């Protein structure tokens, strides 16, 4: 990664019908790799974009940041086609904030 | 000049001899005050056991209940009103006494514990009504098992009755 | 801080350092359309080197750029690479914040 | 936190779960809106009942 | 007039001689108080090592955990209730003791550190429950490696168990 | 708590119950919305009048 | 501090402070005539007792 300038990050998505084993597999993998799990709730009330960036910047080493049920934070489908991606949450988080936090300039 | 002249000047005044004796009085008083502090610290660290229980733990509730039950003939209590449902089916007022804040003495297992109900200081806390109340178990000795036995007995009595 | 890029952020009404200085991304590691990076670098460097041309004509000495395109084409990466190339720092600003007002923005 | 510090040998009783969130028409609709008074979310409840921190 | 008349007037009163000696006593007491301050400052600056850990660092949690583990036979503890899951599959209450606020003394690496738990002062902080609690590591010496070894051991123990 | 600490030999009086929550059309509708001012809910009232801790 | 006279008098005190050695710093950005801006270190007398002639 370093010799080619690519940011040293990675992300994974596990999607499917409920009751198939996403969370269980994530827990098993975290156990296998001797990592820890950082439970982050996107749809919180005290979470803001700067706070999100800071939290993603101070995550413990050898840890898996876990964003569970990402589709519940922001509207989709009809609203995705619509110009604003409205944040159906309680805090002060926005879609662009999450996009930049996951992969931006300060990530 | 400051050395030679002042020595003669101080020696000229006989009150300096009284004054310099008073300097020793001040030095001894400061040493005596410092001597008290070190002695208190050493005695507390070597011969006393302290256990503080904040109000953010269920252990606080269990210990408070056990203190209310086992209080011997403590005469510094405070009232607490509640309704007791009798086995007959009706409910009547129940007057229960909890030791009021202050320093209280017990004789558990042959020692003299000095339980103290810490009072509200700034009305700030969490997971409660924010009174920041606590209890401190002070006793003379070196073994720690007495307080652990007290906590286990408190848990057993909470699981009891 | 040399050899790295410092990234500031809005803390109240001042710019404060955000984290540690990130390592520079080499400019050639970002592959844009043929010659676009050269054009942008030339424009920004020419703007930087010539303040007298602005002062002598009364034009305000400011300049702004817009990079638009479908996601995943290299906008943020190119901005990081350009900041590394010019040895500048990046002042991240979130317009859709809660504490941001017009006077605070100014 | 509450579900993680429940007293031992106890039954947690969520009575009238249906009133916490919208249902039927809104269940078919994309968001499961929380028609409550606090700051609880459907994903939060689902994770609390059975998730990674359960 | 103020010079000549007062000196004759002062010389007239024999109590002035006692009074003027008392002036030397007052000046000496002020000098004595000042001497204590400079001596204490120099002693702290040259022969003591201090490390304060605020509540806004992960090092605070790591150091608190390491102090709870390595507390020797400290008898100024405070309780902490937690639920521990045994390997059998059930969970039972865990009575864990953390040193209550005060002056605690340790014997790490042959020295005598004076670890002290700073208590809540104004209930203002960030990223926590706002207790503004801290720990201060004070010891006699000049080497800084003692506290660095303590911090590294704290991190290692945090990664342990 | 208030229903649990009423003085002995007393009649708790809930007058004009129908004004607390929506009815008829909303009763047929899935949510029984609370048309009040505070933080009281229909399920909470049902459990308070006759529930587990009554 | 509720009067513009406060601001004017503060500015005049900062300017005419003789050789006061109890000042406090105040950082500001100053635009040079060359077109660039550089840091400007300006000292304001710190609160306390000061004497002028
Ligand atoms: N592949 C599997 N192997 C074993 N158990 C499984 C598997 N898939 C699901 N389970 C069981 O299903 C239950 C919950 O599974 P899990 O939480 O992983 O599902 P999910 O629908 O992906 O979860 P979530 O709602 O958190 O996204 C557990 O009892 C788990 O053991
Ligand atoms: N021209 C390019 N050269 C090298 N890597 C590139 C290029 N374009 C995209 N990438 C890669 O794509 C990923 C993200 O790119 P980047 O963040 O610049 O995209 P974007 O869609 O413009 O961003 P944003 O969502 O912030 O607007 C990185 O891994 C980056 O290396
Ligand atoms: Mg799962
Ligand atoms: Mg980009």
């Amino acid at each position: 990664y370093i010799d080619r300038g690519i940011p040293y990050r990675r992300g994974y998505l596990l999607y499917g019908p409920p009751g198939c084993g996403k969370s269980s597999f994530i827990t098993a993998l975290a156990g296998e790799l001797e990592h820890s799990i950082c439970l982050l709730s996107l749809t919180d009330s005290s979470l803001s974009d700067d706070r999100l960036n800071h939290l993603l910047s101070v995550a413990p080493q050898q840890s898996l940041v876990l964003l569970e049920d990402v589709d519940a934070a922001f509207l989709s489908r009809d609203l995705a086609v619509e110009n604003p991606i409205k944040y159906q949450g309680l805090g002060r988080l926005t879609f662009s904030g999450l996009l930049n936090a996951l992969d931006g300039v300060a990530s | 000049m400051p050395f030679s002249d002042f020595v003669l000047a101080l020696k000229d005044n006989p009150y300096f001899g009284a004054g310099f004796g008073l300097v020793g009085v001040g030095t001894a008083l400061a040493m005596a005050r410092k001597g008290a502090q070190l002695g208190l610290v050493a005695f507390r660290r070597h011969y006393m056991i302290t256990l503080e229980v904040p109000a953010r733990d269920r252990s606080y509730a269990w210990l408070l209940s056990w203190l209310t039950r086992h209080s011997t003939r403590t005469q510094h209590l405070s009232v607490e009103t509640s309704y007791l449902q009798h086995e007959s089916g009706r409910i009547s007022t129940k007057f229960e006494f909890i030791p009021s804040p202050g320093n209280h003495f017990i004789w558990y297992q042959g020692k003299w514990i000095r339980v103290e109900r810490n009072r509200d200081m700034q009305m700030v806390d969490l997971q409660t009504g924010t009174p920041w109340e606590s209890v401190t178990f002070t006793a003379l000795g070196t073994d720690r098992k007495v307080f652990f036995n007290i906590l286990e007995e408190a848990r057993a009595l909470a699981l009891q009755q | 801080e040399e050899g790295k890029t410092v990234m500031y952020t809005a803390v109240g009404s001042e710019w404060r350092t955000f984290g540690y200085p990130r390592r520079r991304r080499p400019l050639d590691s970002v592959v844009l359309q043929q010659g676009l990076a050269d054009r942008i670098v030339k424009d920004i460097r020419e703007f930087i080197d010539n303040p007298k041309w602005y002062i002598d004509r009364g034009i305000p000495y400011r300049r702004g750029y817009l990079l638009y395109g479908p996601p995943g084409c290299g906008k943020s990466s190119f901005i990081t690479a350009l900041a590394g190339e010019l040895e500048h720092s990046i002042c991240l600003l979130s317009l859709t914040d809660s504490s941001l007002s017009d006077d605070r923005l100014n």
